[PDB]
């Protein structure tokens, strides 16, 4: 008994949506979430919920809902799956092996792919252990190897954690930019906040 | 209702800098993917694209051009400038500013264009 | 670059295509290409944009098609208010290209 509706058009039609490492997150709560409304949208060549049933999905109350959102390459969506290797799902954004969500990842080539590169979406590349469930990696400092110490310059040994996507016109599927928006369900022991239409 | 004007002066003394602006109206600039640009067209040849501004201020150039064309945005009076230095008898053209609204759709609206024309005559 | 033929004739109501071919092939994947149509006198007026697309005051008249690397303009039912030059643009690696000029002549 809420009678209100969920702004799914905050993150779903954001002017600026995130970076790789520094993914955004808007927990929703005390509204009425009618998922039907994103098939009206632009389409959705990826939407693949992990246990939760994407079609009728209106017809269930969920307690917490994490959306987090993010922009990554094309051959790169299939990390977002829960548990992967890779680059992105280890040392950028990693989801644990009990994902309750959905995940809905769309080709934005159009408006998010400029001439000589797009160079506005940076991912980290080095890091020294696998990022946990969860967990989002704001700081930059230079990986300096376990051998010899560094300082703030660049060498042959010593290098940048943070690297930065080009995202050409000119590339094919699987190097162009796709906005990808993960919804996580808690579905625990609490009193619901989020439900749909009935 | 997109419109796109320009304007400045038609004759330019040789090795000098033009000062072309293109004033923008019916559409915001700041919106997510859009972005305007200039095409150059000789008479009689074909047209060239010279640089390009976007939503994010970042400015793209032609690699053949890039110590002369700068370009800048105005959107306080909705007005993009355009200046290349070092004008030579072959620059003379009709000049272009269309809106890019997207990536797929490049250059949709163009403007009126003008025509610089780059001679020692008075 | 891009390619196009120069002087291409029609008859008044025939079928015709244009050619765009991406020599020295940087253009990549060669996904997005837009036609403009431009008469003597006038501006550049986008006909077409992506292949399979069309904007809003275009009629059907004119279609796009792109067989492995080539974009193609199709135009059925030419009229007498159809000789212009057309120009395909695409993208390339660092810059936009805009290839070269058609010229169509409807006899009669």
């Amino acid at each position: 008994n809420i009678t209100n509706l969920c702004p799914f058009d905050e993150v779903f039609n954001a002017t600026r949506f995130a970076s790789v490492y520094a993914w955004n997150r808007k927990r929703i709560s005390n509204c009425v979430a009618d998922y039907s409304v994103l098939y009206n949208l632009a389409p959705f060549f990826t939407f693949k919920c992990y246990g939760v049933s994407p079609t009728k999905l209106n017809d269930l109350c969920f307690t917490n809902v994490y959306a987090d959102s993010f922009v990554i390459r094309g051959d790169e969506v299939r990390q977002i799956a829960p548990g992967q290797t890779g680059n992105i799902a280890d040392y950028n954004y990693k989801l644990p092996d009990d994902f309750t969500g959905c995940v809905i990842a769309w080709n934005s080539n159009k408006l998010d792919s400029k001439v000589s590169g797009n160079y506005n979406y940076l991912y980290r590349l080095f890091r020294k252990s696998n990022l946990k469930p969860f967990e989002r990696d704001i700081s930059t400092e230079i990986y300096q190897a376990g051998n010899k110490p560094c300082n703030g310059v660049a060498g042959f040994n010593c290098y940048f954690p943070l690297r930065s996507y080009s995202f050409r016109p000119t590339y094919g599927v699987g190097h162009q930019p796709y906005r990808v928006v993960v919804l996580s369900f808690e579905l625990l022991h609490a009193p619901a906040t989020v439900c749909g239409p009935k | 209702q997109v419109t796109l004007r320009e304007s400045g002066p038609t004759l330019v003394k040789p090795k000098q800098t033009l000062t072309l602006t293109c004033t923008f109206s019916g559409f915001s600039l700041s919106t997510p993917g859009g972005g305007v640009g200039w095409i150059r067209q000789p008479p009689g040849k074909a047209l060239e694209w010279l640089a390009l501004i976007y939503w994010d201020d970042d400015k793209r150039y032609s690699p053949s051009l890039k110590s002369s064309l700068t370009i800048t945005k105005d959107t306080s009076k909705n007005q993009v400038v355009l200046t290349m230095t070092n004008m030579d008898p072959v620059d003379t053209a009709t000049y272009y500013c269309a809106r890019l609204t997207a990536a797929d759709t490049i250059f949709d609206c163009w403007g009126q264009g003008t025509l610089v024309t780059v001679s020692s005559a008075s | 670059a891009l390619t196009q033929p120069a002087s291409v004739s029609g008859s008044p109501g025939l079928s015709i295509t244009i050619s765009c071919t991406a020599t020295s092939s940087d253009v990549g994947a060669y996904n997005y290409v837009s036609w403009y149509q431009q008469h003597p006198g006038q501006a550049p007026k986008l006909m077409i944009y992506d292949v399979s697309k069309r904007p809003s005051g275009v009629s059907n008249r004119f279609s796009g098609s792109k067989s492995a690397n080539t974009a193609s303009l199709t135009i059925s039912g030419l009229q007498a208010e159809d000789e212009a030059d057309y120009y395909c643009s695409s993208y390339t690696t660092t810059s936009v290209v805009f290839g070269g000029g058609t010229k169509l002549t409807v006899l009669g």
